[PDB]
């Protein structure tokens, strides 16, 4: 949709939606194993796990169902391997020791972090402030590396092997317009 | 309900109504709408709750009728009225209006557009005194008239040379110019032209005017001359009234605005227009128009003398066999103005005025077909009750009050359709605009003609040209004819009418047409031992008859 | 090159100096006494939207009616000024359609020596644009405003778009 | 498509198509079969939820009886309705974006359609309602502009599709616009059977694309995000080799 | 000579900035048809002049080079005038369609601008036609999905809603909401977005 050129990029709400559209692991509190009751019978998710769950056993559900159950008392989200101090430490060490390559980190970087911090405040094993500070440090370091790398902007192409979602989204318009103008100048010269 | 209605449980019908009225079209269903739909599914019990298409199509027809009225976000107790409309959807369409209920529309010179003005009665209290206009109304009345005339002049094809405002004439001399404005006499007693910018003087000693016009004080005039700063005299060499325009060209400038709104109206919130049904109603009017005839009589039918009553009885004898669609009586209904009686020995003049109409009710008793099939219209004369009370038979306020109810308590009960209106009255037909105006014209324009130092059918041509080019019913200043401050818009000829019923007792009968409009000039009801009255065919044809 | 673009339409309206390479009787009516013709080698300041065409029609030695002189905006003076230090240059003062006019001029006349310098100019300005866009409030200095008032009109839209993107990301992040 | 492995595969294809269309500078074709399945899916699911809700309501209102057990009753239908709302939002956004795109390039696609040599036909890229939208909107706009201005224009230049003189008035899409891509690789799980991919040091399967203006060759490897002009990448995109972001 | 046209075009730019700064379709300003008809009369003058010059060129006493240069100059003038006018009109149409697309195609005169008098009659009939198309589009194959709905992705199911304007009571599916003045609701998100767009509810 146009609505003042919203037809060219993604709004942060759409990014949050497209991230919460992802599977995650859960630790249920209740049981709904069939009598051996209502069928889940959704259209965009394997209902087999939903129908076949039993308490205190790990299983995989999409993110927003887990969030809805966490709004109730039928859920216990299991954090990924990132969200612990001893992994973020080696990660920040990797960024420090390699001043040219962005560290390996998925597209959903910092978004799952924001959502889990906002909702699942209590299920963590680590204090929240430590993790938030380390994530802030990672954000600052990657921001510095982005500014350092942006200095050279060829008119042909570029490679950004390990940028996450929001980092690409925020930078898309400026970069795109600058290279468009450069390409227009070069093509007009010929 | 149906022949076998079954009272519903509102919760189970709630989804069917809510889905249609809140997801496809419509919004915010109220409880009244749901109860109405309960009753009218009682009227559609046939296999319902298992039969979709019938109730769904009735609902979509409901929406197609409802969504054309305002915005209709809520369904109030009108819903039963629109359901009656639904039942009824499975000569009329003509209106007569008076100068009292005409809608007010201002004109803005900076936006070049008509602006709706709220009526004082609709929004105000109006229980004590709501008819009194405000002080600035008389200040702005002449401004409005001048603005309308300026726009009309500047829309002309020939004018794209340009006129110059008066105040811009101070610094130049021995140069020809062009200007227009009010014509009047200054305090000193000289001839002057007034403009919102200012005023100048007029030199007339060598003026050659355009013949065919009644050059009268209070009339917009176009003046071409040479300024002279030695004195302050604008030496005039030519002078002509501004030209006029037909109805369609003036209309299209505002498309087709809802001035005389019968199909739809505009107000403060919104502005409305319509041209789709104009051609349909024109086609409708093109047929059976000869069956819908309306006949008018002469002026000043005094209901006191025996001869007039006898002639009227003969007219009704001829007329009762074939009752027309509209019947109009114009002129005064009493040969003497009613006023204060200083003697109690004799019959009070007010009581006599009441008595005169009572006999008319008796005469209606022997013409039942006319009383049953034809509506009746009465238009006040110069010396009727309210005016003659202060005017004593002379000219007075033009937006004249209707005949008082207290003196017409029997005519309303005998006849079934009688309407009293002001002296200027406007009727709205299917595709025609008709206006009726009764006063004295030829004598007024003859006595106040301007003098220039240097076969009766030409006089009416001059009168018609003047009254149609000026575009105002009363091209006279406040000295001659005092006008109520706010109602002046009623006398305006903005989009000129289709036909004008111009009755003047001092002019011979005429049936002229000019500039897209036609004018009829009925005379006095009687003359030289004879009586006459006229009828107009809606196919632009006229007939005259005499029955003595 | 867009027909329905406002900035291009405005930029077509600038005047460029030019000389009548050919002499035509009866001309100059729209500027001076119509009865007097225009003599040869007469300098004029004609708008771009007609000077572009009148220099290519030829009409007829099929030489065009007009010969277009080098405009003052593209001068050795300005070339030295832009080369020595572009970041602090108030290019807004020189002209308010500089980049589109540069594109059109280089399109009309292929000149490899302008493409590289203009590209480097805007590339260098882009880094400071990004620097200022990233900065956000949470007491204000003159440097930011005095930079922002020197920009070309076509850089303003990039600045606003980047600023809105950063503001939206920050707002979403902090709730 | 020809057949569905599962409705979730359909949803993934729909989301990828929406993402591709949102950032594309050129109007892409119309995936009829996907929404053909999806609309029927939505209608059937809505019918089921309405039926079960009405059953609960009328068993509750016929008599007091026993209220539905709060467990396994509210949350399942809550999930169904919220998922349906989410899917409706996605489809609405896709359709509105396509409507805006066909708003922009109306005259260009109209002038392309009448071309006989043009192998691409307007029928495939657009749905029938989109065709009626295009034609009615074009006629309405042409009527408005003809009444307002062109009535006064001379015979020479009244047409609003002229392509002669100084400036042409047809807005072709910008094929050279720089876009963000992600090299997804071949859709097959083998991801090694394409006759296009090559290899470099340390393996790293890659595709070699060439730019004519720069006379260069650019290497694209799996798992790397690039910034490349749209013109050289249409075939890989339409073959689902690379996914835009 | 077409410099006057720039005065129009420049003005249009300001209006776009009005759109840009607000980021919401609202209060479209009054038209400028006066300058437009000024340009129309001057271009009629140009056309009649060109016709006359072609007449004398065919008459034989007019120089060929003079005739051709006059013809090109006049043609370029007409071209620029047309370009300016259509540049104004296209932006006006775009903003009008943007305004009409989001208000469900009903024009909402009861509750943007109030009078809509700042639009030409042709523009108003175009707006009516576009509303007709907007109503028509969702009546076909897509009847189940409201194209004029929201565009924010659905993120939560239960939200707090605080009343903004007073009304009576309004029915919903399986229930009824009474719009008492200045109260708070704890209701489902997918029920009150229509009211929120209408401006009757606040505090999302």
């Amino acid at each position: 949709s146009l609505p003042a050129h919203l037809q060219q990029t993604f709004s942060p709400e759409e990014i949050q939606f497209i991230v919460e559209n992802e599977p995650i692991k859960i630790f249920p509190r209740i049981t709904t194993r069939q009598k051996i009751h209502t069928r889940w019978q959704l259209i965009t998710t394997d209902d087999k796990a939903l129908n076949n769950m039993v308490a205190m056993r790990s299983t995989e559900v999409v993110l927003w169902i887990a969030l809805l159950l966490k709004q109730q008392s039928k859920c216990s989200i299991v954090a990924p391997q990132w969200l612990t101090t001893k992994e973020l430490d080696r990660k920040i060490q990797y960024e420090k020791t390699h001043p040219d390559r962005f560290s390996e980190l998925p597209w959903n970087w910092l978004v799952l972090a924001r959502i889990l911090f906002n909702k699942a405040k209590d299920d963590f094993h680590d204090p929240i402030h430590e993790l938030r500070g380390k994530i802030q440090d990672l954000r600052e370091i990657r921001q510095i590396k982005v500014l350092k790398g942006l200095k050279y902007l060829n008119e042909s192409h570029l490679q950004l092997d390990n940028l996450s979602l929001l980092e690409i989204n925020e930078l898309r318009p400026f970069i795109t317009e600058i290279m468009d103008k450069l390409r227009e100048i070069h093509t007009a010269s010929l | 309900g149906n022949v076998l209605p079954v009272k519903i449980q509102p919760p189970l019908l709630r989804p069917l109504a809510y889905r249609v009225l809140s997801r496809k079209y419509g919004l915010s269903i109220k409880s009244d709408g749901l109860s109405a739909l309960a009753e009218f599914v009682g009227t559609n019990i046939g296999a319902n709750w298992r039969q979709g298409p019938a109730t769904i199509k009735f609902l979509e027809q409901f929406a197609a009728v409802w969504k054309q009225q305002e915005r209709g976000l809520f369904i109030d107790q009108s819903g039963v009225k629109e359901v009656i409309q639904e039942m009824k959807e499975r000569r009329d369409y003509f209106k007569v209006i008076n100068a009292s209920q005409q809608q007010r529309f201002s004109y803005n010179p900076h936006k070049m557009q008509f602006i709706f003005v709220p009526n004082k009665k609709q929004n105000g209290l109006g229980g004590i005194a709501g008819f009194l206009p405000d002080i600035e109304d008389k200040v702005q009345m002449f401004l409005t008239r001048y603005y309308l005339t300026n726009d009309r002049v500047m829309r002309n094809e020939n004018f794209q040379m340009s006129i110059t405002p008066i105040k811009n004439l101070l610094g130049r001399d021995a140069q020809n110019f062009l200007l227009l404005g009010l014509l009047n006499k200054n305090f000193k007693g000289n001839w002057s032209l007034e403009d919102p910018s200012g005023s100048v003087e007029i030199d007339i000693s060598q003026t050659i005017p355009t013949q065919g016009h009644y050059y009268v004080p209070g009339c917009m005039v176009l003046v071409e001359g040479i300024y002279y700063s030695v004195g302050n005299k604008f030496h005039v060499t030519s002078m002509t009234l501004p030209p006029g325009e037909r109805r369609e060209i003036t209309l299209e400038t505002i498309g087709n605005l809802d001035l005389l709104g019968i199909h739809g109206i505009s107000n403060n919130n919104f502005i409305a227009r319509l041209d789709k049904d104009l051609k349909i109603r024109l086609h409708l009017l093109e047929k059976e128009l000869t069956d819908h005839k309306f006949v008018i009589l002469g002026a000043n039918l005094f209901l006191d003398d025996l001869k007039i009553m006898t002639a009227l009885s003969k007219i009704l004898q001829k007329l009762n066999d074939d009752p027309p669609t509209l019947l109009i009586w114009q002129g005064s209904f009493t040969s003497v103005p009613v006023f204060a009686s200083m003697s109690s020995r004799n019959i009070s003049s007010s009581t006599q005025f009441k008595n005169n109409f009572d006999a008319l009710a008796t005469l209606l008793s022997r013409f039942d077909n006319l009383t049953e099939n034809t509506t009746m219209i009465f238009i006040p004369g110069p010396n009727d009750l309210w005016g003659s009370m202060v005017s004593l038979g002379a000219s007075g306020t033009l937006p004249q009050d209707p005949i008082p109810s207290a003196f017409t308590k029997k005519i309303n009960k005998v006849c079934k359709n009688v309407v009293w209106s002001s002296n200027p009255t406007r009727i709205a037909y299917l595709s025609q605009e008709i206006v009726i105006f009764r006063d004295d014209l030829s004598g007024r324009f003859k006595r106040h003609r301007l003098e220039f130092p240097f076969q009766k059918v030409q006089e009416t041509r001059k009168l018609v040209k003047t009254i149609l080019d000026q575009g105002h019913l009363s091209p006279f200043l406040d000295s001659l004819r005092p006008i109520s401050w706010d109602l002046d818009h009623t006398l305006t000829l903005c989009p000129i009418p289709s036909t004008m019923v111009l009755c003047d007792t001092t002019s011979a009968q005429f049936d002229l047409t000019y500039n897209g409009c036609k004018v009829i000039n009925p005379g006095s009801f009687i003359h030289n031992r004879r009586a006459r009255y006229m009828e107009y065919v809606p196919s632009s044809k006229k007939t005259i008859q005499e029955e003595i | 090159m867009g027909y329905y673009d406002i900035d291009d339409v405005l930029a077509d309206g600038t005047e460029f100096p030019c000389k009548f390479q050919y002499d035509i009787p009866g001309l100059g009516y729209l500027e001076n006494n119509p009865g007097r013709p225009i003599t040869k080698n007469t300098k004029l300041s004609l708008p771009l939207w007609l000077a572009r065409i009148l220099a290519i029609v030829g009409g007829d030695e099929p030489v065009p009616f007009v010969e277009l002189l080098p405009p003052d905006m593209f001068s050795t003076k300005v070339m030295n000024a832009i080369k020595t230090d572009p970041v602090a240059l108030d290019l807004h003062s020189i002209n308010s359609h500089f980049f589109s006019l540069a594109i059109k001029w280089i399109m009309l006349f292929s000149e490899k020596e302008l493409a590289n310098v203009v590209s480097e100019l805007l590339l260098q300005r882009a880094q400071e644009l990004n620097h200022h866009a990233s900065s956000l409030s949470i007491n204000t200095n003159i440097a930011t405003s005095t930079f922002l008032l020197k920009l070309e009109e076509m850089e303003k839209e990039i600045y606003k778009k980047s600023h809105e993107s950063y503001k939206d990301t920050k707002r979403w992040m902090f709730k | 498509t020809q057949i569905y492995v599962s409705p979730q595969q359909d949803f993934s294809d729909l989301m990828k198509s929406w993402k591709n269309e949102r950032c594309s500078p050129e109007l892409l074709p119309y995936p009829h079969q996907l929404m053909k399945r999806l609309l029927n899916r939505i209608s059937m699911q809505s019918q089921l939820i309405e039926n079960i809700s009405m059953g609960f309501l009328d068993m509750q209102n016929a008599s007091n009886a026993n209220p539905p057990m709060p467990n396994e009753s509210k949350l399942p239908l809550l999930c169904m309705e919220t998922e349906l709302e989410r899917l409706k939002f996605v489809i609405r956004s896709y359709i509105r974006c396509r409507l805006s795109k066909i708003d922009k390039f109306s005259l260009y696609l109209r002038q392309l359609n009448e071309d006989e040599n043009s192998l691409i036909s307007l029928t495939d890229l657009l749905s029938k309602d989109e065709i009626k939208y295009h034609d009615t909107h074009s006629l309405i706009w042409l009527k408005l502009v003809n009444d307002s201005i062109l009535k006064y224009m001379p015979e020479e230049l009244q047409a609003i599709n002229d392509t002669e003189g100084s400036v042409n008035m047809i807005d072709e899409p910008d094929w050279n616009k720089f876009v963000f891509i992600h090299v997804n690789g071949p859709p097959d799980g083998k991801w090694n059977e394409d006759p296009l991919l090559q290899e470099n040091e340390f393996g790293k399967p890659c595709y070699t694309v060439t730019i004519p203006d720069l006379k260069e060759e650019v290497e694209l490897t799996i798992g790397s995000i690039y910034v490349m002009r749209y013109e050289v990448i249409r075939d890989l995109l339409r073959d689902d080799k690379v996914a835009l972001i | 000579y077409g410099d006057l046209g720039n005065k129009l075009v420049l003005e249009a730019k300001r209006t776009k900035q009005l759109y840009a700064r607000s980021n919401q379709d609202v209060n479209l300003p009054m038209y400028h048809e006066d300058i437009i008809r000024n340009i129309l009369k001057e271009v009629s003058n140009l056309r009649k002049n060109t016709e006359y010059l072609k007449e004398q060129q065919q008459l034989g006493m007019l120089d060929d080079k003079v005739a051709k240069c006059q013809y090109f100059v006049t043609l370029l003038c007409m071209e620029r005038n047309k370009r300016c006018l259509l540049a104004y009109q296209r932006l006006r149409t775009d903003i009008l369609d943007s305004m009409a697309w989001n208000n469900n195609g009903l024009d909402l005169m009861s509750s943007s601008q109030q009078d809509t008098n700042n639009l030409s009659h042709q523009e108003q009939e175009y707006l009516k036609e576009y509303c007709d198309l907007i109503t028509d589009l969702k009546s076909g194959d897509l009847v189940d999905i409201d194209l004029s709905g929201s565009l924010v992705p659905p993120s939560d199911v239960f939200i707090d809603v605080r009343v903004l304007k007073d009304a009576g009571e309004i029915q919903t599916e399986y229930g009824v909401f009474n719009l008492i003045k200045d109260s708070q609701f704890f209701v489902r998100q997918s029920d009150v977005e229509r009211l929120i767009q209408q401006g009757y509810l606040q505090k999302i």
